[PDB]
């Protein structure tokens, strides 16, 4: 029902044979010819290897104030606007992944460090008593 | 990675507190014995 | 699903220890009888 | 599967399973001790042929290659598993012997208990006692704690005792039966023994250097005795985590060493159960009974 | 490692104070740089505001830009009346299949996962026990190895 590259809805989807998995015709043709493999598997996938599949068609209901001009205007705007403002967004969070994973290790090795120094510390402590 | 970071972080992090309070007892039964 | 695999793991290692402690501890009980036993001996 | 045993013509008082968990051996009034293959189509091969008595006690050996019976003929011997050969026969007993157990780990030995009233210490290699215990009443059933330095009789004075190898004393009185104690054993560990009686009681007794002093350490029941007076046996699970005694009323009981909750009330007997065996490796029980048949049961 | 979840019931400031003193111890062209120019400064590039205001008596241009694109609109809403609401309420039928979809994948996530933790559980009940049966036993040497003493 999406495709599985962009997050589409697509209108020509088409599938692989390695891998099950339905993508846009145009997104994964320019896949192949950059890099001929599956994108999610990284298996080997050839143009020819792909299989076009066939659905009841995707409709979509065109706003009722539509016309050439807020489709040049306002609508064509706010596309490059969204589009602009969330990879922007998305990279911002990216960045704090991975500072937050560097957190996340650092507080790990510092724990270890904890249990190695108290393993020698317990089990002293229990033979001091056996002693 | 971040998500089994913290989940094991916070899980080997209860580990001490369990080892901090035995390594506690071992002191007070030694220390009165 | 990680936390099953990393858990699973190291309970055999927490029992382990505890089975060895338990070895040492057995061997303490296991003697300090004897001499009592040789109590009897004496008298 | 159960799997249904038989072939002893009289009643069945003992069985037991190879250390090895590989082979069964039983006997009874018959006469005969037989032996048979735990796993396969359960087939039976040699009987042992030479008891003029009745068996009253098979054990085997820690090693599984020597097999003791106590017979109402006053003697016991001892059999090799392998060939089926008679090694020795320890003639002593001025009356029946009742039970018999044989050292585990220490140089050979092995206990008796008879009518006469004695306890008896045995080296294989002497042919004659080595010590001798006068109780002043009958004994029923006896063993070794797991140092070799203990001897564990039950009697029919209600009174478990516990004997000295070097002291040559009463050490230990056990008090908590009513009545008659017709089975003794030990647990693998060494750590508990445990007690049939006429009472109907099931008792777990703790034997330890240091001992609380009384070591009442666990009742249970459902065990019935019966006019038939038969003695009763019970054994340990290779683990000692469950609880198995026989008992008059055709039910194998098997119970939860430590929350006490019957297990299992087993039926398939037509008369009373004399013993009951757990195979040493797997969850399966051996129940013997004076219906000259045998179960296999599995858990 | 081991730190049994399930059967603790009896820190956490404690733990991460000694932790936290460990812690005191130890790919496209020209498209994206106007891209992330256009994001980063919050300024959307203008549009040709024109065509909606122009005036009566250059505008000759814009006036005829209006009847064209007016043209194009009335006939843009004809073929829309024509299928009318049918169009949008088949649009509105697969978009209910597209929705029960993505519940029926929350439900097998909720299951699997709810799987994991009970397979844990039972993990967490074995080991608790025979921790207990260590202690219990530890504790019983501790005081028998004193008797013991206590008494030659």
């Amino acid at each position: 029902l999406i495709c599985s590259i962009s997050n589409e809805v697509p209108e020509h989807p088409c599938v692989s044979p390695v891998s099950n998995h339905v993508y846009e015709r145009r997104l994964i043709e320019k896949y192949i010819a950059e890099n001929g493999t599956d994108p999610i598997n990284n298996q080997p996938l050839s143009e020819e290897q792909l299989i076009d599949i066939k659905v009841a068609h995707p409709i979509r209901p065109k706003p009722p104030s539509a016309t050439s001009i807020p489709a040049i205007l306002k609508a064509l705007q706010d596309e490059w606007d969204a589009v602009m403002l969330h990879s922007f967004t998305l990279r911002q969070q990216l960045q704090t992944t991975r500072q937050e994973l560097s957190h996340a290790l650092y507080q790990h090795d510092a724990a270890c460090r904890v249990i190695a120094r108290l393993t020698k510390e317990v089990t002293a402590a229990r033979e001091a008593l056996a002693t | 990675e971040l998500s089994h970071a913290l989940y094991q972080h916070d899980a080997a992090c209860r580990v001490i507190a369990r080892l901090t309070k035995e390594v506690t007892a071992a002191r007070e039964a030694l220390a009165t014995l | 699903e990680e936390l099953k695999k990393h858990e699973d793991s190291a309970i055999p290692r927490r029992l382990e220890c505890l089975k060895e402690d338990v070895q040492r501890q057995q061997e303490r009980e296991k003697e300090l009888q004897h001499r009592y036993a040789d109590l009897l001996l004496e008298k | 599967p159960i799997m249904l045993l038989s072939g002893h013509e009289g009643e069945v008082y003992c069985c037991k399973f190879h250390p090895n968990g590989s082979t069964l051996a039983s006997a009874g009034f018959d006469r005969l001790i037989l032996l048979w293959n735990v796993y396969g189509d359960c087939d039976n091969y040699a009987t042992l042929k030479g008891h003029s008595g009745a068996v009253m006690e098979l054990h085997y050996n820690t090693d599984g290659s020597m097999l003791f019976s106590a017979s109402t003929d006053k003697t016991v011997a001892v059999w090799d598993s392998e060939t089926g050969e008679r090694v020795k026969r320890l003639k002593g007993h001025t009356s029946f012997v009742n039970s018999c157990y044989p050292a585990r780990r220490g140089p050979q030995l092995v206990c008796t208990g008879s009518d006469d009233g004695t306890v008896k210490l045995w080296d294989i290699r002497k042919k004659a006692a080595i010590q001798t215990f006068q109780n002043t009443y009958q004994v029923l059933a006896v063993t070794f704690n797991d140092t070799s330095d203990q001897i564990i009789s039950g009697g029919i004075d209600n009174d478990i005792k516990v004997w000295d190898l070097r002291q040559n004393k009463l050490t230990y009185t056990m008090r908590g039966h009513a009545d008659s104690v017709t089975g003794l054993s030990l647990s693998s560990e060494g750590s508990y023994l445990l007690s049939n009686a006429m009472d109907n009681t099931v008792r777990v007794w703790d034997v330890r250097p240091f001992a609380p002093k009384e070591r009442c350490v666990k009742i249970f029941q459902g065990n019935v005795h019966n006019f038939e007076k038969n003695l009763l046996r019970c054994s340990w699970s290779p683990d000692g985590s469950k609880i198995a005694a026989g008992s008059a009323d055709r039910f194998v009981y098997v119970w939860d060493t430590t929350s006490r909750r019957i297990l299992y009330k087993l039926p398939g007997h037509a008369g009373s159960i004399n013993e009951v065996a757990f195979h040493p490796d797997e969850p399966i029980i051996i129940s013997a009974s004076s219906d000259k048949r045998l179960y296999m049961g599995e858990i | 490692v081991d730190a049994l979840p399930y059967f603790d019931q009896g820190v956490r400031e404690a733990a991460a104070a000694l932790v936290e003193e460990e812690t005191r111890r130890y790919t496209d062209i020209m498209r994206n740089e106007f891209e992330r120019l256009a994001a980063r400064q919050p300024i959307e590039l203008l549009s040709m505001k024109r065509y909606e205001l122009p005036a009566p008596s250059e505008c000759v241009n814009n006036s005829m830009a209006q009847l064209e694109h007016q043209a194009v609109r009335i006939e843009n809403l004809e073929l829309m009346s024509q299928h009318g609401c049918n169009a949008w309420k088949v649009y509105n039928e697969n978009l209910v299949h597209m929705i029960e979809h993505a519940q029926k994948e929350l439900q097998k996530l909720r299951k699997h996962i709810q799987d994991l933790n009970w397979q844990r559980k039972n993990m967490q009940l074995t080991a608790g026990s025979k921790l207990r049966e260590m202690e219990s036993n530890w504790v019983s040497l501790v005081s028998k190895n004193y008797e013991i003493e206590r008494t030659i």
